[PDB]
Parts: C-alpha cells; structure tokens; sequence
C-alpha cells in the first residue's frame, strides 16, 4: 500500500504504510485509498483516522495543515495551530513602545 | 586512652622549657618536641601473648594486650601545616578529620572523608562491616565529583542522576544524634539498606524516619538475629538472606 | 593576608574551576540534543520545497509577490540571537556583520527595519538606535513555533503591503561541533533557483479549491519553516560556543592557581623564617 | 657490602625524617636556624650521607629513597635539597591501581635522567619518547571521549586509542613476590626484551592480538603465546 | 542543644545555619557566572537566605546617637516565629530592603509597603 | 598642581590615571572569563587603555645601541595634545602596535599608514 507520513516543522509525527485514511479535506471529509491519482488541499482541524498494515486503528488530532498525495505517498504537512486570528500583531506592538519608552 | 588536647600539653612543655631557658625551635617550641608526643605515642601498641605471659611470670599465657589511644589535636584555622599537628600528623596511624564547614552544614557529625583514612583499615574491620563498607566508600566518592553537577543536574544521563541521589541519600544517612551509639547489628543492618538500594525510592527529607522506623521493628520483631550479629559480626548467605526478609517484611510498613 | 586570605581565594578559585568544568559537559550534551532537534527539522522543509518548485516552475507558471522579483526601496531583517550570556562572541559577530550590510544599504539610502529574535539582539540594537519592529524573547531550550508566528506574520504584512521590498534572515549556522559561522540569507522574494521536472505537472495534482490559494498559504508555511530552522540552528550554535567558552575559562581558572599556590608558598616560608629570626633575636 | 665486590642496594625508608632528626639536633645544640627553620648545615648533612652512594671500581652502591614533601610545597628547603641528588623519579598512583594495574608506576609522571641517547642509546630513547606520547595523547583523547563521545574520534585517533590501552596494559607484570595474590608465577623481563615489545607495539605489529593479551602476560612472546588461547 | 532549647528552638537554629552555610557558597558562583547560572531551588535559597541576612539586624536604643532611630526589644518566641516565617514562603515577596534594622518580623510588612 | 603645571596637564594626567586604574580593575575578570564577557564600554575603556599604554612607550637616544631605532625628544605640548587626543577617542580606528615606540601622533599616524 502507500507510504503515510505525518510530519510538522517541528517534528516527525508519524510515518508507516498504510492502508486506507479518513481525513478532512478543504471543502469536505475525504478519503484515500491506495492509487489514488495527485491531490493537493488544505485540511481543517480536527482528527485524521488511520488504519495501517493489517487494518490496525490510529486516530490523530491536527490543528490544520496541508495534505497532499503522490503516487503510493501520502504526506501531511501538520502546522501547530490555526494563525487565522493574528493576535500577534498586538504582541509587535509593545515591543515598539518598549523600544520607545 | 583518649588525650584530649595533645596541643595543650605542648604548649605547656614549650612553656617549661622557655622557662629553663632552652634553645628555641620552629614557633618557640623546643627542639626535642616530636621526641616528646612521638615517646608517648608508641606506648599504644599490641603485645604478643609470649611478652604478656613473660611479663606476668607465665601467669597469664593466652592472651594478647593492647593499648589504643585516640589522641585530640585542634587546628587553628583549618592549618595541618602548622608545627605540632604536622608532628602528631606523622605519628599516627589514621586521622579523623572534622571539618566546620560539615559542621554548620545538616551534618552533625561532620567527619570528612576523602581526607580522612586509616592505615589499618579492613583489618581491624569484622566481616559483615569489612564486606559492606567498600559500597560507601565507592559511593561516596563518586557522589563527591557529581556535587559540581549538582547544580543543574536537570540535564544528565539516568546513570550519574541514579548515582547522585544515591549519594546524597548515603550522606544524609550516615549523619546521626550525639549520644547515641549503635550496636554492629544495627550499623550494619542500615548499611545493607542503603547498599542494597532499598533506599531508591525513598525520600531525601524522610532517611532518619526511615532508620528510626527500622531500627524499631529488628529491635521488636527479630531480636535473636540483632544478638547473632552482634555476638560474631559474621556474614553468609545465610544471613544476607535473613536481611533479606526483614527489609522486605518492613517495607510493607511504614 | 597571605596566611590569612589568599588560602580562601585558592579555595574559590577551584571551586570556580569545578563548576565551570561541570558547564562545558552540560553544554556538550544540550547541543547535542539540539543537533538532533536540528536534523529532525529538515525533511518539512526540504519537501515544502519540493512542492513550492513545482507549483512554480510546472508547465503552467503561476506569479504571486512573495515570488516575483521587486525593485528595492527598503530593506528588512529579522536576526535571532541567545537570550543568555557567555557563549562567547558570537552575538557581537553576528550584530557586526548585520551593522556592515545596513551600512551598506543605508549608503545607497535604503531604509532598514529590523525584527528581533531574544533579548541580547534587542539590547545591542536599542543601544545602537536601529528601528526594531518586532520583538520575541524568553524560548530558552526547546524553541517553538508557534511563538514564531508573530514577527514573521508582521514582516509579511510589511513585505505585501509595499513598505518591505527584500527580506532576509541573520543567523549562525552549525557547520560541525567545531566551527560555526554567521550567515545571512534571503526570504523573500523566493530567492532559490528554478528546477525541471516532466513526471511533477504531467500527472498534475488535482487542486481543492483552486492551485493560487494553496500556493499562498504553501509559501507562507515555508517561510516559517525557514525561520524556524533557522532559529533552531542558532541554539545548537550557542550551545557549542558555550562549550568552548566554557573549556576555555576552566583551563584560565587552573593556570590561576598554581601562581597563586606560588605566592602563598613564598609567603608561607617567608613567615616562619621571620618569626624564627624575631625569636632568637629575643633571646639576648 | 661493595667492597666484598658486588652491587648492592641501599633502602631509606624517609630522607625527611634524617632531616628533620638533623634539624632537631642542631636545634638542641643550640645552632642559630637557617631559612625555614632549617639546621645552617642542611646542605652538608645532605651531601655527607648522599655522596658516599656511587659507583666505585670494586662495586656500586644504588639507592631508593621514599621523599616526603612537607605542604607540598616543591620549593621547601628539604625537597630543593633533595631533587638536586636524585637520579630518577618514581611515582606511584592510586588511580592506576584502581584499574588493577600493578606495578602501579605512573609512566607520565616518572623520570630518570639516564633517558638520554647518549646514555640508553637512540633506540631505548626513541621507544620510551615514543610510549610518553603516546599516553599523553590517549590523556588527551579521554577527555574529547568522555565530553562528546567516540564517534567524534577519527579513525587515526581510534588507532592511537587502542593502541594506548595495549601499551597501558602491557606495563603490567606479575612477581614473585605477589605470587600469593595474583596466583600466577613472577617473570623477569630483560631490557631489551621489554624495548622489543614496545617497539612492536608501536611500529604496528602484534595490533591484531585482543588487548587482554597483553594484561600481566611478561614479555610479547608471551603475549602472542597467551592470545592463542584467549 | 534539645534538651535545654526544647526541639522548636533546636531546629529553627539549625535551619538557619544551613541556610547560611549554603548561601554562603551559592555567592561565589553568583559573583563571577551571575545568578542565571543557578537553579531556580537555589536562587529561592539565595532570595530567602539574603532575607534571613537582614532579618537578623536590630536597632538598639542605646545607639540612637549614631542610628537616629528608636530602639527595639523582642521576645525570643517572636524571634523564632519570624525565623520560621522567613524559612518558610510566609514572606518571599518582601524585599531585601524590607528586613533592614526592622525588628520583629510583624513591621517588616510595615517597611515594605514604605520602602 | 594645578596652581603650576595649569589645568589642561591636570586634567590630561588624571584622565590617564583614572582609564588605567578602570583597566586594571577589570584585568581580573578579562584573565578568567576573556574580553567577550565585557560590556561595550569597557571594552572601549580596555581598548583606550591599551593605546595609553603603548603610547607612553619612546625611543631613547642612548638606546639606540640597543633598539636601533633613533631616539626622540617629545615636547611638554606634544604629549599633552596626544594624550587629550587619545582620551577623546579621536585615535580609535588605529591599531595598538601603531603607538609603539613613537616619539609624538604624527608618528604614531605616519607609523599607522604602515602598520
């Protein structure tokens, strides 16, 4: 079957053979099954249910990221959180105001 | 025989022969002074039973005499340099160093190993003591290089944590209260404990409960063992197996 | 007091001794937990890349601003530096060499910003007077991304909007436990050469929603991959700095004592030798 | 003994305490001290027992003197007057002996100043130079060992490693009177049977033999003879 | 020794010795490395021991003339009380400054919310 | 004194003695912990201190015998100058080994085109 990795920049969080996914796709759940033609999309958080060689059961939580498909592979490029709401912009804000003060 | 300020005693004598108007030493005292502690000093000593018994006109045959002598000398300023304890330093056999630093520190008793030594060593030891003690003494010494990596001992490989929190739980047992000696049996029955890594799991702050608690159930639950200890101090498999079960049966308590 | 003091000095210049001693193996563990923190990292980014070449360069060539090129009119750093002391001159390099090419810039009247990773970055340049934007500070060990997002979310914003034309990134990089050097390099726009392929964009990969959103959130992702690593590589190299700095004071720490064990000796015999000829001059 | 003709050794179990004993008699005397409190005729009272050790034309007589340093302090009157008559030096470790190593001699620390070519001859110089860079480096190479581990290590400086700990168990020998503890029977070993060895060891023949080989064995006839079965 | 002191009096003596003792050598690596270099348990040691420092300062009032401050008389269960306090987190938010030629330990609170 | 040597040679020689006084202060923790260690003003301060050093080096005219190199004659005037130069930090993109053994800073400057 085809090879699935799961990965972040952080870490490697997964890698094996697997047999069949569910996972959440961009627009809808979706699943991959082993020849699956090339497939690029977003994923939204929540789980990713795996079953590896011999149908053995693994469920994983994502924040989100982008799952892509090649040829009997099957990559998962995990991100840590979800950044859509950008509080950040007020963390540069004092260290503006820190420099200035 | 124990000489309580053997410095005292050359202060007086360096007085008397300043008095008679003798040439002056080293720091005033006079030329003969090693003379005077190393003639006292050797009077200590084993005799065979062959001089006890021409000594006592066949009197007494079989026995052996012996005299020891524990002899109390005060350094100044933590100075073994100095005239006199570099004297009594020489003539000794072992030296007992007590250090203020380990004083003022947890640990009443304040004996400084790594410094201090007996010539005589596992000899004068019985069999049970001689067979445990290499155990603390290893310990011991290996603990005193990773106190440097005490300070961040967060970030270790498993075996030097392991060896640390042993050592630091060897130190924490070996101190003890003024006035209260311990027979072999129970000196030896703590030392198993401790060499035997019964202590692993036990806590740094609760060692002395630990020790008391024990101490109590050999004295209540298996005295004749405590008795054949302290009658012989000898050591089998047969009395390792015996330890054995006690800690065993007193680790379900307390 | 030679009698008096100097024999505590030695005291606490062994204890130093042992205690740096004990720093440099911590240091020399940490980094190498930090090495493998640092090859773990890699595969994410190697293959983000992949991925970005061919959306870029496949048969159909898409263009978006973080990739085209743009003319300059201002200039943007962010720089990552070690939020505690020792390890050495490496921050004091790093800084140097960042000052040259802002000078460099500002001499052909390009204005500079900075962003600013730990706080010794922060302190050297609030001294300077260089205009910081961002600041992050306090990762210690085990850095995470997730604090990352912010400044590099800012410097986006700056770079889009037109107030940043090129970004790059100012960082040491872990050659070998040996040797480390400073180093900067571009982010944006995406300075990495083009690459072909016939099997990627052939056998095209379907696209849910549509290829330009993807590509968008696609590059976003690998920048911070870059910067991340890039962060990553900097702690390793703090770490073996420390080391070093670490052997180093250690070997001075021993050098020190014999020369003062020198001294108190003379002392030691000088004393005994007066007080002896004091003695036998009393006795008239 | 000497003038019967033979060669004889002399045992002095501390020159400190002649020297002390010498100090406590001129201080009884009544003699104005010297520097350090030392008796005015140190020197001469060195030389006087010192000198008549030599080598005559009907025999020699040799001498091994155990030496106390008072604070260890090198520049100590005593010790400076002592080193200016000693030959060689021989140091002994506890740290040695803990990896059962006997004679516990430290090969780094100990020093003769026969180890000349004129004297021993360019062979025996080039081997011991030899053998003490050697150790030197493998003292080096444990601490690049124990910071950062093996793999750090060259395969130029795994050979120089290996080839340390063979050396550093080949010094070891057993005697006959030790018989008792080793339970194995002493071996003499000739000058230049041991240079022979050494010079085999470090020109690369016999690396192939595991290093226990080596441990107490003798000579390296004996070690070959002992890998045969090991 | 307990037997004279009772067991309370003992322990609190010995708890501030050992205090001193280690805060004694944690100071010479603070003096050169910097306080950064020591773990969190003993920059709490060096907090709360420089404390006790300060802590044992009292104003007499028979030395007016030189301090210009009133004098100050304790009992020696407040003193044990205000070592066990220190020794324990009873007070880790005051100040060093706080403890100064205080007196007892129920207006050093005082002196903080002054100082 | 100021009352004879006037004020400009008072200040220069104080100015002197004071930046060599900070160099040997912190001679003691450069041997131990190195010169990376320092904050960036006594950096500057051990950098100053140093050319100080090297400047008030001069070649002897009964020397020459063993320098080799021609003595000189350096006025009261010339060496105050230098000094205040030097203090001022005009001098600071020089090397150390440009002040070595230099009869007056137009030298020691000539002597810098060279290295």
């Amino acid at each position: 079957t085809y090879h699935l990795d799961v990965v972040s920049a952080e870490q490697q969080m997964f890698s094996g053979l697997v047999e069949k996914i569910q996972v959440t796709g961009s627009e809808g759940e979706l699943g991959i099954y082993p020849g699956h033609a090339p497939l690029l999309t977003a994923i939204k958080p929540g789980m990713i249910r795996i079953v590896k060689q011999h149908g053995h059961e693994e469920f994983i939580y994502l924040s989100g990221g982008i799952l892509e498909v090649q040829p009997g592979n099957v990559t998962v490029l995990a991100d840590t959180a979800i950044r859509g709401q950008d509080l950040d912009e007020a963390r540069a804000m004092e260290a503006k105001r820190k420099a200035e003060e | 025989i124990i000489y309580d300020d053997l410095s005292k005693q050359a202060v007086a004598y360096r007085q008397i022969s300043l008095l008679l108007r003798r040439p002056p030493g080293r720091e005033a005292f006079p030329g003969d002074v090693f003379y005077l502690h190393s003639r006292l000093l050797e009077r200590a000593a084993r005799v065979n039973a062959e001089y006890v018994e021409a000594f006592t006109k066949g009197e007494v045959k079989g026995k052996t005499g012996s005299l020891t002598a524990l002899p109390i000398i005060e350094t100044q300023a933590g100075d073994v340099s100095a005239f006199v304890p570099t004297n009594v330093i020489s003539i000794t056999d072992g030296q007992i160093f007590l250090e203020t630093n380990l004083f003022n520190a947890g640990i009443r008793p304040a004996v400084n190993p790594g410094i201090s030594v007996s010539r005589v060593g596992g000899a004068a030891q019985t069999k049970i003591m001689k067979k445990l003690s290499g155990g603390i003494r290893t310990a011991l010494a290996q603990y005193r290089e990773l106190a440097a990596f005490s300070q961040f001992a967060s970030d270790l490989d498993d075996a030097t944590r392991k060896q640390l929190d042993h050592g630091q739980k060897v130190t924490e047992l070996l101190k003890q209260k003024q006035y209260a000696p311990m027979s072999v049996a129970q000196q030896s029955l703590v030392l198993f404990a401790a060499e035997r890594g019964y202590l692993a799991d036990v806590e740094l702050s609760k060692i002395g409960s630990f020790e008391a608690a024990l101490l109590a159930y050999v004295d209540r639950d298996h005295a004749p063992l405590m008795q054949e200890i302290n009658q012989t101090g000898g050591y089998n498999d047969e009395i390792e197996g015996k330890l054995k079960g006690i800690l065993d049966s007193f680790k379900a308590t307390q | 007091a030679g009698a008096k003091d100097i024999r505590s000095k030695i005291a606490s210049v062994q204890n130093t001794q042992k205690i740096t001693k004990a720093m440099e193996m911590v240091a020399a563990s940490k980094m190498r937990k930090s090495q493998d923190r640092m090859a773990a990292s890699r595969p994410y980014a190697e293959t983000m890349r992949k991925v970005i070449g061919h959306l870029a360069h496949g048969n159909l060539e898409y263009k978006h601003p973080y990739l085209e090129d743009r003319d300059v009119k201002r200039v943007g750093y962010l720089v990552v530096s070690t939020d505690r002391g020792l390890a050495g001159g490496l921050n004091i390099n790093l800084f140097k060499k960042l000052l040259a090419e802002m000078k460099t810039w500002t001499d052909k009247g390009v204005q500079a910003d900075l962003a600013m990773i730990g706080s010794k970055g922060v302190s050297f340049f609030n001294s300077v007077g260089g205009n910081v934007v961002a600041q992050v500070t306090g990762m210690g060990d085990n850095p995470s991304l997730s604090e990352l997002i912010g400044p590099v979310k800012v410097m986006l914003q700056a770079y889009d909007e037109g107030r940043l034309d090129k970004l790059y990134i100012v960082s040491n990089k872990f050659i070998n436990t040996m040797s480390q050097v400073p180093t900067i390099s571009q982010l944006l726009p995406l300075p990495a050469s083009d690459d072909d392929d016939l099997k990627h964009k052939s056998w095209d990969y379907l696209y849910e929603p549509d290829p330009k959103a993807l590509l968008d959130t696609l590059l976003r992702r690998y920048v911070e991959s870059q910067v991340y690593q890039g962060v990553v590589e900097n702690l390793a190299s703090e770490q073996a700095a420390r080391m070093v700095a670490m052997k180093a004071a250690t070997d001075n720490g021993g050098s020190l004592i014999k020369e003062l064990q020198l001294v108190y000796n003379k002392a030691r015999q000088a004393s005994i030798t007066q007080e002896l000829t004091e003695i036998v001059s009393g006795a008239a | 003994f000497r003038d019967e003709g033979r060669d004889v050794l002399l045992f002095v179990d501390n020159i400190y305490r002649y020297t002390l004993a010498g100090t406590e008699v001129s201080a009884l005397l009544g003699r104005m001290p010297s520097a350090v409190g030392y008796q005015p005729t140190l020197a001469e009272e060195m030389g006087v027992l010192q000198e008549r050790i030599t080598s005559t034309k009907t025999g020699s007589i040799t001498s091994v003197q155990a030496v106390y340093v008072p604070a260890d302090d090198l520049t100590d009157p005593s010790p400076a007057t002592t080193f200016a008559h000693l030959d060689a030096t021989v140091v002994l470790s506890r740290q040695i002996a803990s990896l059962g190593i006997y004679p516990a001699v430290d090969p780094l620390d100990s020093t003769s100043r026969q180890l000349d070519p004129l004297v021993v001859g360019q062979e025996h110089y080039d081997t011991a130079r030899g053998v003490q860079s050697i150790l030197q480096r493998y003292q080096e190479l444990k601490d690049i060992i124990a910071i950062l581990g093996m793999d750090e290590l060259s395969e130029e400086d795994k050979l120089v490693v290996a080839r340390a700990r063979k050396i550093q168990r080949f010094l070891s020998q057993p005697f006959f009177v030790a018989e008792v503890f080793t339970g194995s029977p002493g071996k003499y070993v000739s000058l230049k049977d041991t240079i022979r060895g050494f010079k085999g060891i470090m020109e690369g023949e016999y690396d192939h033999l595991p290093e226990q080989a080596f441990y107490m064995v003798g000579s390296i006839e004996e070690a070959v003879e002992k890998a045969k079965k090991l």
